[PDB]
């Protein structure tokens, strides 16, 4: 189309060109209506004829198969000086249908024969030679297990054919590199698909050629990257080392060449070329481990590979070492398994050498003058480290790694970036020795505590970090938790430090939560003096909420004073900004609240007060009037009932004195306001209380009040499509009643318009919405089960009935009609669901309502598909069933 | 008691 | 596969029909089928055609034409397909005469090839040239134009969109040349019944493909003969089934009545002169006619509704239709009634959609009519002794009428109609069989009817417990029945609770009422369960008494489920002495069974004892406050010895120890807090019997008191204990040989368990010795073929992963996220490699979802780790794959968004092994 | 379906 | 996912 101006070249223009794309996409000697005249669109047109092409295999006659043929071949050949990549299209688009023995069924001697002396069919010959074996069997276009029988037995039979041509292609300018770029790849794939099947590479060109173009310095990144992955794929091509005679020795025996020309490209600092080497290397090791770890050193398990890989993991930069470590990781989970005490012998010596080179690699430049970065490109480098080195360490044992770790602490002046770099080591490899009897433990502890502020921010950041770790040694030894708060306050007082200290504090909170009662005082100093500190948003939460495990650790009798107390600081602040006439923001105060009420839940004893109690009836009155004066803005008033939702469960059983309230101020503000997060409070509340007798009708009025306000907000103009969330937390309610109390609901005036709005909502195209109402509509179908006789069952059965007799029928047609006509297959599963339910109460009900609803359905469609898709789901004997029948049956729609 | 909960699930 | 020999399969046809070892059958049966599957089913089906030597030979080789080309047309090469068809076309020709079974399996074959062999287009008019004119290929071309339009959407058959769309725009143009045929082959043998069933088969066919033309079929006396046969009283069953099938596939095409108008009002007036021939068919007890003519009105009715509805009595809304329907509702034959059933829903239906009165007050009075109508059909015979049946030919058939009887009197008024059926048995001197006909209309409304006009439902209430002994039983069942349904109006009318119990004890004292009175007296005690205090004695009766009544199982349970929900509700001062007053029935049978060692078990089994008291500790649920004494932890704590005395003698006795199991379970469960006293008692015991004996309902017990104790802090510690104590013996069981197949229960019950760990005390179990040994057997049971089991062991792995992720930073997470990690550390490859393993290798698709759960939780814990163990796992992994494949599903499962996402890649990668 | 559903359980709820 | 989470919830719990 000419209106596609702007489309390669503000979207005001291009957002015109885009239109026309999905008009045309469905859609099918058409495509090729282009160049009635031909002059320099195309691009549009040439990806447009790969992928209509593509679709067209499956689709065409087999009269005029050869101008498929011919119309490519004549194409490709005038397109030449296009782009690389278009060729790759267009090779493709021939080779997925040329396979196809149909057409004039031309296996290999034919291309050969028609094509191999013409000396500009070479570049393209090479391109569909290349594709076709590697997309037999293979993506996009469907595997095609039909043919393939036959075809692969055929290309091993013709290989030598194709090897001869890529020596013809060598010896015809072989001089220059694109034609190798081609070769190379052509016979990467020939290697691959194993076809070669023979001992006869030591008598050829291709393979020499190969490796000496990856010796030169003078070669090309592109030729270079060409011609690895040429190696590679023959690699790969070693299935089974011996499957077939070794050619494997010829590779084996060729990678080790290329460590003179590694050393130069290193020398050289040319790095894709180090890479390039380092891939070959390690895909050497991959190909052979199996022959390195059952025959160390003899024949292709020769440990010269894992030396080759130990060069490469010293050098420098970071990108060219970790392309090892996944052959590491396998090397580890083999010696992890074979148990033969020389098979791990002989391989910790080079263990621990890969280990001292990443130890190395983990140490910051000495020009430092800050904590690390753990977002740093070089902050990521180390913990993929990090991970590689505990794997390795837990082969070699944690206690004699973690020993010589801190004799490096504690001998010959170690400078400050490898006391760091083995402190970070430490802190990996802590929480994986031994604590039942390692006192060495103790003593990296004591010496972290008594490490002076003097020395680099990054050596006294890691050991708060290391300190963290050894929390589980805290707790063994409580003589310690003393010092190690000390230590760590110390570290919370500075900036880079505070976040890291609170990390650490929290690990010491968390682990010795039951040994904190001494130091609790200590924590609520901080909490109170929170914002002083100037930490993460992650580090104060933290910090909080093992303040609020340890209260909840408390002896009962000082829980009431310790929660006030840690909560006054939040409860003063709202105070005041009630006083705050607008603007305000109780946010920040609501979320500090929150995590404390969250994990504030001691163990208390029936009879027993509850020692919150008495200050969740204090704070109450803030947070009720905090809720009504922002009640207009849905954000804050979300904040308000996450707020008040653990105010409530922080008082235990004792919820009763605070749920009326509670439900009143929800229902009272829901009216004026309908912010769906009081639906979803009024879920938590059916969830966790509704099973209780007592709460049973105080709930079923507030959703009767909750119901009204929000049928009046649905039946708005376009009250569906604009009001998701409350569809969504509508149905969540309406579920949890069904899980919790079904036979309050079902005896309620509530239920028939609950259930005619979710046969409403079944219309609304929102993934989530959809997904709470057909819950809904499954899971109160489902109370018409009974697949246990001796349950009190009869009364919620004769109510479902009750209820399904006036709506049933309703259900089942419009939810055929919203599959037909309304919403995406990402419904049909949940529609199933519902449908199978339906039938699993009642089948030949269910027959009359999906037959009635066939015959209420909109001539395209049949009756006989009618009654063949009726048929279909009523003798489905599972519900995935039930998913296909009415997949296929949507489609005719 | 009971019959009061069918009154306000009248109105409106 | 090597070629059979002809010979060989001659004797194999030859053993599926008449090997007198009837496994020989099945040895047949299956390598005829390994044939059929096969390559050479195409030259052997072809030679055996050709050879026509008998019909076991040719049914089994065109079978296997039809199968090999619906399956298979891809295994042919192009060049092959007038080969095909020219050699299937000789085949029907030669074997037009030999079994019609043949000559429909070739038909099909021909019609299959047809649609999916595109260079034979025009293929209608070819067959038609071919065959038209001789008498003889009439019959087996009139097979083939019948099954082609049957085929067209044939999801055997593998053809597109775009392709089965132009079959069908092709037939559509050469259907007139079909119609042709069709009249051709009426004037030619018109007068053979046989010829007129092929025509009327092929004219429904391509009826049923919407292809005709209407108004082209509206000019043609193809349908006036198709109307003539329909009136004529001499067809057969056969042909007057197939007119009458052809005349409901006419009516089925022209949904769209107003662009098909000409037609309709051709089948309209057609059906409508069809009353004479069916008034005519019921005279002489034609009922295969009667039924036939039955579907045809119900058919126009159902193709009209809305033309009825919308212009009442007027032109194809005409209402001769309903009163058609009416006449036929009437029939004495329940079968020729219950054909328009759905006809009456769909129609009350629309009714109570469109509220506008005009409409309701016309169909008000044919709604009434069928009414009394469908009441009449529920009378049984005069001559009828007992109860009425349920599970019964006739049983059957009423809940059928009661159903839309109920479901259309709502459309008329549930009060009114209630009304006027107690009038009836008011007025004048009903007999015995219109009396319990009405009561049971009444029975199934009842509930439906409004206790606000209470006047007429206590009227009807007091009446019918008045009634005398001497009424015929099928009134008294019934009333039983109706008094039962009424208890709604007892509770609103309580001084007829004591009337109503006494009505119900005289049915409960005689056996074949006593079912009924049971399950009343179940919702007397259930519905009135407030004012029940007083009449709690009477039931303790019933409970002591309950085996001299010789009730039906539903009813014994249904009643002592009763006495324990009322017994719930009584006031805690008196609920310990009833309660041991319910039970010790029954205690004291099992104490009798402790003292009687002299025998084996067998026939003094506690099973029925043990049963009773589950049902009463199930039910005995009262709502007692912390401050208050429990009333049950007193009697179940007397109570509890004589099972756990009971559960050690039957140790040996799987189903009695799950019943012991099931029975203690309800036990705990009835004490409320109080379990703080029997938890340790219990868990003492399981794993004391289970340490001996490994029956899986201690491990699925076990996963219960995780689940409901698991909360709690002062459990947690004990369940560990019970966990680390269960899994010793339950290991050394699954080490034996073939351990995992032959105790997938035992898989199935450790993994629930392990599982509910993770639910609800999550680091319990991860701090835990056991976690590892746990996930190292769920490793290995990923591999047990097992549907239950499986699926008991993927929710356990995923759920166990699940507990890593975390996306909640306010949580208190970080313990948990650390421990699954140490874990995940040390297995988590090992999980990935056997996962996917056991996709390729060992278990059938059924899996793959969960596995792909699983997968997905692992990537949504730490995708970077993932990554490389799925790439390990795909290098660990055994010409039939290359790299790239590997590569490619790698790519495709880590880059995914969604759960099913991975799904699809994993399926479509297990294909390839 | 199973032993296991006559129990009144998890196994049971939805 | 949503709001919803940022509660110790049967929405986080299924
Ligand atoms: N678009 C609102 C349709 C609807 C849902 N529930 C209802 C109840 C009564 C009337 C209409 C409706």
């Amino acid at each position: 189309y000419q209106a596609v101006q702007a489309l390669y070249h503000d979207p005001s223009g291009k957002e015109r060109a885009s239109f026309w794309l999905g008009e045309l996409q469905r859609s099918v000697e058409i495509s090729d209506q282009l160049l009635q005249i031909r002059q320099d669109s195309c691009y549009f047109a040439a990806q447009t004829m790969k992928m209509k092409i593509q679709t067209s295999f499956y689709e065409l006659p087999t009269d005029s198969h050869a101008s498929l043929r011919d119309s490519l071949l004549t194409h490709i050949q005038n397109l030449k000086d296009l782009s690389p990549v278009i060729v790759t299209q267009l090779a493709l688009a021939i080779a997925d249908l040329a396979l196809q023995m149909p057409s004039w069924k031309g296996c290999v001697q034919t291309l050969v024969e028609k094509y191999s002396n013409d000396v500009t069919s070479l570049p393209f010959l090479l391109e569909i030679l290349t594709v076709l074996p590697e997309e037999v069997h293979s993506r996009s276009l469907r595997i095609g297990a039909n043919r393939r029988t036959e075809i692969i037995e055929d290309l091993a039979f013709y290989s030598s054919t194709v090897v001869s041509l890529l020596m013809t292609c060598v010896e015809k300018a072989g001089t220059d590199e694109k034609m190798l770029m081609k070769v190379f790849r052509c016979l990467g794939s020939w290697f691959n698909l194993g076809v070669l099947d023979s001992n006869f590479m030591a008598n050829n060109k291709l393979l020499a050629l190969l490796f000496e173009v990856l010796q030169q310095d003078k070669t090309s990144s592109n030729l270079h990257e060409a011609a690895s992955d040429c190696v590679c794929s023959a690699l790969y091509a070693i299935e089974n080392v011996e499957t077939n005679l070794p050619l494997a020795m010829q590779l084996f025996q060729g990678v080790l060449t290329l460590e003179t020309a590694y050393h130069m490209a290193v020398a050289r600092e040319d790095l894709d070329k180090v890479l390039n080497y380092c891939r070959i290397f390690t895909e050497l090791c991959e190909t052979f481990l199996e022959k390195i770890v059952c025959t160390p050193g003899q024949g292709l398990g020769d440990l010269r590979t894992l030396e080759l890989l130990l060069i490469c993991a010293g050098h420098p930069q970071y990108e060219v070492v970790e392309i090892s470590f996944n052959f590491w990781y396998r090397l580890g989970e083999h010696l992890y398994k074979t148990n033969d005490e020389v098979i791990h012998g002989i391989f910790k010596a080079y263990i621990q050498r890969l280990l001292h080179a990443l130890a190395r690699h983990c140490q910051l430049e000495p020009d430092h003058e800050g904590v690390p970065e753990e977002t740093d490109d070089f902050g990521e480098f180390r913990m993929r480290v990090s991970d590689l080195v505990k794997d390795l360490i837990f082969l070699i044992g944690s206690m004699e790694c973690f020993a010589q770790l801190y004799s490096t602490l504690k001998e010959g002046n170690p400078p400050w970036e490898v006391t760091e770099a083995v402190l970070f080591i430490m802190a990996a490899i802590a929480k994986s020795v031994d604590p039942e009897n390692n006192p060495t433990l103790v003593e990296v502890l004591e010496g972290v505590v008594r490490l002076p502020e003097t020395v680099h921010t990054a050596v006294r950041y890691t050991s708060i970090e290391l300190v963290g770790e050894m929390s589980e040694v805290v707790d063994r030894n409580p003589q310690f938790l003393d010092p190690v708060l000390g230590y760590l306050m110390k570290g919370l007082a500075e900036k880079p430090l505070a976040s890291a200290a609170a990390k650490a504090i929290h690990n010491i909170c968390s682990v010795c939560r039951d040994h904190m009662a001494q130091h609790f005082n200590g924590l609520l100093e901080i909490a109170r003096s929170l914002d002083s500190f100037l930490l993460s948003p992650e580090a104060a939460v933290g910090l909080l909420k093992g303040t609020a495990l340890v209260l909840a650790r408390l002896p009962l009798d000082k829980i009431t004073e310790c929660l006030s107390e840690l909560c006054s600081v939040q409860v003063m602040a709202l105070k005041k900004l009630l006083s705050q006439e607008p603007s305000s923001d109780p946010t920040v105060f609501l979320d500090r609240l929150a995590v404390i009420f969250r994990h504030t839940n001691p163990i208390v004893e029936n009879g027993q007060t509850h020692p919150c109690q008495k200050v969740i009836q204090e704070i109450w009155p803030v947070l009720s009037e905090t809720l009504n004066k922002h009640r207009a803005d849905n954000r804050i008033v979300e904040r308000c009932c996450r707020c008040l939702r653990f105010a409530v469960r922080c008082v235990g059983k004792g919820s009763a004195a605070l749920l009326q309230p509670l439900v009143t101020q929800m229902v009272n503000v829901y009216h004026v306001h309908q912010h769906s997060c009081f639906l979803y409070l009024g879920s938590i509340l059916v969830d966790e209380y509704g099973m209780e007798e007592g709460c049973r009708q105080g709930l079923l009025d507030m959703l009767q009040a909750l119901c009204i306000p929000t049928f009046q907000l649905l039946e708005q103009q376009n009250g569906l499509q604009n009001h998701p969330d409350t569809v969504d937390d509508l149905f969540r309610l309406a579920t949890r009643f069904i899980q919790r109390s079904p036979v309050t609901l079902l005896r309620s005036q509530v239920v028939i318009p609950i259930l005619q709005w979710a046969i409403a909502s079944t219309t609304l195209d929102h993934r989530d919405a959809n997904c709470s109402v057909m819950r809904f509509l499954r899971d109160l179908i489902h109370t018409g089960v009974a697949n246990d006789h001796e349950e009190d069952f009869e009364l919620r059965k004769e109510l479902i009935g009750q209820v399904m007799n006036q709506l049933g029928q309703q259900l089942v047609s419009q939810l055929l009609h919203t599959c037909c006509f309304c919403l995406p297959p990402y419904t049909l599963p949940d529609v199933a669901e519902v449908l199978w339910e339906i039938m699993q109460v009642d089948r030949p009900t269910f027959c009359r309502w999906l037959e009635n609803s066939l015959k209420g359905l909109p001539v395209t469609v049949t009756h006989k598909q009618l009654t063949d898709f009726h048929k279909q789901v009523t003798s489905a004997e599972e519900c995935k069933q039930v998913c296909w029948a009415l997949r296929d049956f949507t489609r005719l729609f | 008691d009971r019959s009061s909960g069918g009154s306000y699930r009248d109105s409106y």
